[PDB]
Parts: structure tokens; C-alpha cells; sequence
RNA sequence: AAAACCCAGGGAACCCACU
């Protein structure tokens, strides 16, 4: 009954927030530090450390301003936010791949625009 | 997807678990019973990112415990169908393979698996190749995969990949 | 509890065509006391090694309608997915009720739990486990309809199986028409059990004979644990005590030249070939119908282990009832009668001490107040226990006037975070043993106790709670819940060295 | 065969009492 494909979402995720991979492991180190501090309370779950190691891993903004500087960049161009999301994600480097990856940016902006917001990615991709 | 919604539970606290701080017993309640749970609607509770509201404690009737509406912002994630998402190859088999995502464990059977991409239990790690050994996913890599459908048993969801669409396979 | 053959005794079956493990089920720890340890068989030992042995099935089904095999809350635990079945029991196959839902629902598990497997269990784990398997493989494994029916012997092999269940599964799947350890820790030469019948049970009697016991088993006086209430026997008769060394109870019946046997607490019977006990009037005649009771203890002298007998009591000596006699003319009569003639040959050298398999002496004794010094305590450290004879005839079986004087449990423990209702959920290791599992201790849970889980430990009462004294993962399986009970009052009272030396000291 | 009998598995109609 869904496909994010074409955007078809269920009627509880229409007010939801996507995150970042990085917005995600900052989150989630901000409270295993708080987890830390704060004694009398014990591990948290298994999930917990399991998606903060899979969005380390796959982290590529490391500065918080370089969140930042892609929100302030994505924001003001009609994107949805699951497009928004997984274009700052996956971070493709050819208009050909963003639009194959994401089937649902079929004319919502112009190749050479949507190439252009490719090489910004690229340019704010914080490198290792 | 990786999601920051709010979402709204009930926490039962018994007037034994009162104290002198009781809000506080009220947000470590909320952050053990809701973390790494999972439902079929709402998928993987990650995480609880801000405790919003504390609704009125209304006492049960007859019983002793009162009860807490709490709305709280939560990072979560549920699998999809029909997006590509990176994952962590965790083992090849010859009937499929084993790939991981955050804590979901995903199975991308061979008949799902073009017929270039043949399995070799013959390399040292057990692993998918092509004749020309240009495309080796073996164990520990990061690929990309196609989510075709989830199962979710007991309260965890796991989802099978694919590899017929382009761009499939080893990043 | 379980009946005899509780378990057909082969633990676990391999699994059928590598896919469905046939094997049945129960023996927990509240089974684990009236069970011998091959014949043991805790979820843990199907699991704790199951986890990296690849036999780690994820689904679990008991077929046998009775729910006394065993606790289906651990499996779940373990993750293996724990499901029950109600096949009857008695004789009755299947017919695809509570069959043909199971066999979708075990379909509709194939996937639940992928790369795990599936673990089907009937009573004995043959009357219909395999019926069960085999039904599925012809739906779904696609083995052949008549072949099915007999794979189950492939992988199970049936030895005692059922005939009715064969023929429902023929029909409906296809067609119709188809220990004795003498001395721990040192081996003594010369001493071998005895496992012909015709002297075992020749020996036991005259045992039994000597000792005017009523019952069966071990005819031997059997002392008890004092209480503040025994303490009261001081007032009323004498006693007389000697040193309790960490040994094994065995009497010596002496009928010959080479006639010499050893009984345990477990009736057990040995035979010792060397050891020759002269008659005192006559060296060259051999004692017989003589019955001696005493310890076998391991003495470490010269840095050598020397295995030595205590003799520290007479039943019988030459048919004479000299246990009907007082307890210092039976001491007197060891002494004289045991100990004077071996040594009056010895030093003639018709009798080399180094040839017998071990030393024979007779254990030395005191009194009821007075000669306090060892409590100045010099061996306070080597005094294991003490044993207390009172001066009045021998007397078989348990013995309210003889008093036994002597940290200390293996424990199963699990380490669990108890989810109480409308309560933040508690980690706590419960601490519980065989036939309890009913935890009778719970303890705080330190991150060093979390590296041991779900493992047999030897708990210290360091506080009311018993600290581990050591891990006794040597126990495989945790002690009997009437151990507990007797700790329960061991551990209760502080039971001292300068409590009991004078009261076994004076007269 | 936890033979935890942790102690009924019958209902219907009628009559007779007591308040």
C-alpha cells in the first residue's frame, strides 16, 4: 500500500521530521554522554548502540555547522523531506544516479539544477 | 527511514516508586520500556529525543497505580517497500544473503540475485562474485539493496533485499 | 515429578534431511535432583553450547499434552520461540488435528526465525515427533510420501517406537501398507568392586546380618547436625569424640584370610586383596565374621599422599556382639583384637607395612568439658569436623545421640531484569538450585557478577546474601533444594570450633 | 499421570417452611 517511489506515505507520517545519518549520531552521542553522567541508571538498549554504530560508520557531515550549511542550502528548493533526506544521505554524484536512486525526482527540478545541488552535496561533504 | 516523530504512551507507576522525585521515575520508566522496541505500525523505536508533555495522573479506580499520558519527541525507523537503503553485509550463502541495517536483519535470496553476481564457497570467505571479479560482495562490505517486502515476528521486523534494479550491489 | 524413564536417555536426535531436529523434552532444574547426569538434561546443555555448536534452532514444540517436562519460559529466553502442542499421550497419533494448524503455523516459523531450525518434541520424542516431521516433509520438504514416513527413523532412530502412530502416518501421508570411586583423588592397588551378584548381595546381607538393621541400604549409625537443642545431651549421659577428616564412611568386614570388603554410604561393595589381620592368641589364623567401622581418609605426610583407615568403631569380632558391649570395651577391643596383633607380625616381618595397599589405625578419642587448648587454637585451621560417640551401645540407622559436627551451595544463577508490573524492570541475578527453581536467593547484580551468567558458582554467605566463594562451574548442575534446606540451617547457625571442643573434650 | 480431588460441574419442575 506504500511506496516512497512515488511518495505514497500512511496518514500517521504525514507530520513526521526526517534526520540526517550524522543529525542521528550526534543525537544519539549527546545521550550516550548524558547516559555517562546521570548514575543510578543503566545501558540502554541494544538498538540503541546498534544504529549508533551504523550511522558512525556511515556518517559524512562530521561539523555541526556543516548540518547546518546543507539545511540552510536544501531547504529553500521545493524538495519533500524524504527526497530532501535521502539526497543529503546517499549523496549522489551524477543527476543520472539521483534521479535513479530516487524515482520521484522525475521533473521536480531541472538536470543541470539538479546537478548543480549534486556538486554543492559534494562540495559540503565533509571528506575523510 | 530514520524519523523524528512524537508519539504519545502511558507509564503506570506504582505508589511504592513514588518518592521525592517522581517525574524523574517517570522519564528513566519512558526511557527503558519504549527503547529498542518495535512495532508493526510505527516500526523501530530508536531513541526518545525530548520528553514533551506529562499529562494528569489519573489514579485507577479501585487499583493502586496512577497513570501518565506522556507525549515525547522519539527517533525511530521502519523498513519501506521499494527503497535503496546502505547496509553491511553480515554473511553470502548459497540461498541468499545476510545484510544488516541498524539493528534489522535483511535476506537477499539468490533467486533474487541476477545470475552474474554466483556465489563461491571455494574463496576463503564465502562470498558473492562475478566470473570477471569485478563486482566480490563478501562479508563485512557496504552495499546498497533493494527492499522488497518486511516480516515482522516477534515484535522485530526484518525485510528481504534484491538486486534486479540498476545500480544494485556493491557501492 | 517424573516417572521411570521420564526420558527414553538419548539427549538429542540429529536433525531430520539437516532440517528438523527430532528430540522430546523435559528434565529442568526442578528435575535435575532426581535425574543421573547422563541422564540430565537441562535446556541450557540442548543451548548454552547450542549457541556456537550451529545446533541453535530458533523454534521450539512440545507435542506431549503434559506441561511437567519443564518451564517453556526459558526457551523463550533463550529466543528459541517456545510453542506448545496438545498430541495425547498413551498411544494416540495424530489425524491432521492440532496437526495440519501446526504444520501451516511451523510453515508460516520457517522464516520467523530463517537461519535457525525447528525442534519438534513427543513424550519420548519418537511417538509422533517424527510422525509430526515426517507428516510435514511429504507437505512441504517435498520428501517422498512413503519415504517421509520412515525419514524420521533416519535422523531419530526409533529403538522403542509406535506402531499405531506408524500406521496413521503410513496411511494419511501416503499409503498404510508401509559412581563406585573407592578413594577420590588416590588410587589404591589392591582394591577392586565387586559386580558378581552372587558375593555382592552375599556380603550386604551378612552386613545387614551383623548390624541388626531393619531396612535396606547402608545398615551403618547415622549421625545428625546439632541444633541449640542437642547441646542439652550433656547433662544426661557421657560421650566420647574424635576428629571428623574430610573422608568416605566404609566398614570392613573381615571373613577370612582374604576375605576383606569395603561398604559405603551407597552400599557399594569393594574387595582389598593385601590386608591380613591376625587372630591375637593365634598369628597364623586369619580373623573372620569380624565387622569394623571407620573413615577412609587421605593423609598427606612427607609431602606424599598415604591413604589410612580410622577405625573408630566395632560391630562384630568373631561373631561375639561386642557392639551390644560399652563403647570403651569396644575401643579396648580394637585396640587389643586389630591393632596389636598386625603390629606384633609386623615386627617379626611376616607383615610388611610397605606391601598392603594402605595403613590401618584406630582413631583416638575424648571426652565432654575440659581439655579446651586446641580451641591457644594452633590447629584451628586443619579441623574440618568432629565426631561424637556417646558411651552407650552401637545402634544402626540414625542416631538422634550421635551428633555429626561440620559456603556451601551451587548455585544456578540467572541473571534476569525482572519486569515488575507498573515498576521500572529490575535486573536482579536470581540465585536457585535443582528442585528449586523457585529462587530461594536473589542478588544485586554487579557488572563482575555479569560476566558470569547462567553459570553454576559456589556462593560464599559473605552477607545474608551469598557472595560467589567460588565459581563451581565443576558442578555442572546446581545442588538439590534440600541441600539449600540444609545450608538453610548450616549457614543459619555459627557453628565453631570454640563452640564444640570442650563439650567434646572433659570426661 | 504436577492422582496440586489448590476439595461440587448436573439441570428442570413442584411442594413446604421463615421474613
Amino acid at each position: 500500500e506504500e511506496d516512497a517511489s512515488q511518495l505514497i506515505f500512511p496518514k500517521e507520517f504525514e507530520t513526521a521530521e526526517t534526520l540526517l545519518n550524522s543529525e542521528v549520531h550526534m543525537l544519539l552521542e549527546h545521550r550516550k554522554q548524558q547516559n555517562e553522567s546521570a548514575e543510578d541508571e543503566q545501558e540502554l538498549s541494544e538498538v540503541f548502540m546498534k544504529t549508533l554504530n551504523y550511522t558512525a560508520r556511515f556518517s559524512r557531515f562530521k561539523n555541526r555547522e556543516t548540518i547546518a550549511s546543507v539545511r540552510s542550502l536544501l531547504l529553500q528548493k521545493k524538495l519533500h523531506k524524504f527526497e530532501l533526506a535521502c539526497l543529503a544521505n546517499l549523496c549522489p554524484e551524477t543527476a543520472e544516479e539521483s534521479k535513479a536512486l530516487i524515482p520521484s525526482l522525475e521533473g521536480r527540478f531541472e538536470d543541470e539544477e539538479l546537478q548543480q545541488i549534486l556538486d554543492d552535496i559534494q562540495t559540503k561533504r565533509s571528506f575523510q | 527511514m530514520f524519523y523524528h516523530i512524537s508519539l504519545e504512551h502511558e507509564i503506570l507507576l506504582h505508589p511504592r516508586y513514588f518518592g521525592p522525585n517522581l517525574l524523574n521515575t517517570v522519564k528513566q520508566k519512558l526511557f527503558t520500556e519504549v527503547e529498542g522496541t518495535c512495532t508493526g505500525k510505527y516500526g523501530f523505536v530508536i531513541a526518545v529525543t525530548t520528553i514533551d508533555n506529562i499529562g494528569a495522573g489519573v489514579i485507577q479506580p479501585g487499583r493502586g497505580f496512577v497513570l501518565y499520558p506522556v507525549k515525547y519527541k522519539a527517533i525511530v525507523f521502519r523498513p519501506f517497500k521499494g527503497e535503496v537503503v546502505d547496509a553491511v553485509v553480515t554473511q553470502v550463502n548459497k540461498v541468499g544473503l545476510f545484510t544488516e541495517i541498524g539493528p534489522m536483519s535483511c535476506f537477499i535470496s539468490r533467486h533474487s540475485i541476477p545470475s552474474e553476481m554466483e556465489f563461491d564457497p571455494n574463496s576463503n570467505p564465502p562470498c558473492y562474485k562475478t566470473m570477471d571479479e569485478d563486482i566480490v560482495i563478501q562479508q563485512d562490505d557496504e552495499i546498497r539493496l533493494k527492499i522488497v517486502g518486511t516480516r515482522v515476528d516477534k515484535n522485530d521486523i526484518f525485510a528481504i533485499g534484491s538486486l534486479m534494479d540498476d545500480y544494485l550491489g556493491l557501492v | 515429578k517424573i516417572p521411570p524413564r521420564w526420558l527414553n536417555c538419548p539427549r538429542r536426535g540429529q536433525p531430520v534431511a539437516g532440517r528438523f531436529l527430532p528430540l522430546k523434552t523435559m528434565l529442568g532444574p526442578r528435575y535435575d535432583s532426581q535425574v543421573a547426569e547422563e541422564n540430565r538434561f537441562h535446556p541450557s546443555m540442548l543451548s548454552n553450547y547450542l549457541k556456537s555448536l550451529k545446533v541453535k534452532m530458533g523454534l521450539l514444540v512440545d507435542l506431549t499434552n503434559t506441561s511437567r517436562f519443564y518451564d517453556r519460559n526459558d526457551i523463550e529466553k533463550e529466543g528459541i520461540k517456545y510453542i506448545k502442542l496438545q498430541c495425547k499421550g498413551h498411544g494416540e497419533c495424530p489425524t491432521t488435528e492440532n496437526t495440519e494448524t501446526f504444520i501451516r503455523l511451523c510453515e508460516r516459523f520457517n522464516e520467523r526465525n530463517p537461519p535457525e531450525l525447528i525442534g519438534v518434541h513427543s513424550t519420548h520424542g519418537f511417538n509422533r515427533t517424527g510422525f509430526l516431521i515426517c507428516a510435514f516433509l511429504v507437505e512441504k520438504m517435498d520428501w517422498s510420501i512413503e519415504a517421509a514416513v520412515a525419514t524420521f527413523a533416519q535422523a531419530r532412530p526409533p529403538g522403542i517406537y509406535k506402531g499405531d502412530y506408524l500406521k496413521e502416518l503410513f496411511r494419511r501421508y501416503g499409503d498404510i501398507e508401509e559412581g563406585a570411586i573407592f578413594l577420590e583423588g588416590v588410587t589404591v592397588k589392591g582394591v577392586t568392586q565387586v559386580t558378581t551378584q552372587p558375593k555382592l548381595g552375599e556380603v550386604q546381607q551378612k552386613c545387614h546380618q551383623f548390624c541388626g538393621w531393619e531396612g535396606s541400604g547402608f545398615p551403618g549409625a547415622q549421625p545428625v547436625s546439632m541444633d541449640k537443642q542437642n547441646i542439652k545431651l550433656l547433662d544426661l549421659k557421657p560421650y566420647k569424640v574424635s576428629w571428623k577428616a574430610d573422608g568416605t564412611r566404609y566398614m570392613m568386614l573381615i571373613d577370612g584370610t582374604n576375605e576383606v570388603f569395603m561398604i559405603d554410604r551407597d552400599n557399594s561393595v569393594f574387595h582389598v586383596s593385601n590386608l591380613e589381620f591376625p587372630f591375637r592368641k593365634d598369628l597364623r589364623m586369619h580373623l573372620s565374621n569380624t565387622l569394623l567401622d571407620g573413615e577412609m581418609i587421605i593423609d598427606r605426610v612427607n609431602g606424599q599422599a598415604v591413604p589410612r583407615y580410622l577405625i573408630y568403631d566395632i560391630i562384630k569380632f568373631n561373631s561375639q556382639p561386642v557392639g551390644d558391649c560399652d563403647f570403651n570395651v569396644r575401643l579396648q577391643c580394637i585396640e587389643r583384637e586389630i591393632i596389636s596383633p598386625r603390629h606384633e607380625k609386623m615386627k617379626t616381618g611376616l607383615i610388611d607395612k610397605t606391601q598392603e595397599p594402605f595403613s590401618v589405625r584406630n582413631k583416638p578419642f575424648f571426652d565432654i568439658c575440659t581439655s579446651r587448648k586446641l580451641l591457644a587454637k594452633e590447629v584451628s585451621h586443619e579441623m574440618d569436623g568432629l565426631i561424637f560417640q556417646p558411651t552407650g551401645k552401637y545402634k544402626p540407622g540414625r542416631c538422634d545421640d550421635i551428633l555429626k559436627w561440620k559456603n556451601s551451595v551451587d548455585f544456578r544463577l540467572k541473571i534476569t531484569r525482572m519486569g515488575g508490573e507498573g515498576l521500572l524492570p529490575q535486573n536482579v541475578g536470581l540465585l536457585y538450585v535443582g528442585g528449586y527453581e523457585r529462587p530461594f536467593a536473589q542478588i544485586k547484580v554487579t557488572k563482575e557478577l555479569k560476566q558470569y551468567d547462567n553459570k553454576i558458582i559456589e556462593c560464599k554467605f559473605e552477607n545474608n546474601s551469598w557472595v560467589f566463594m567460588r565459581q563451581r562451574t565443576d558442578k555442572s548442575f546446581p545442588n538439590a533444594y534440600n541441600t539449600a534446606m540444609a545450608v538453610c540451617n548450616s549457614i543459619s547457625n555459627p557453628v565453631t570450633k570454640e563452640m564444640l571442643f570442650e563439650f567434646i573434650d572433659r570426661c
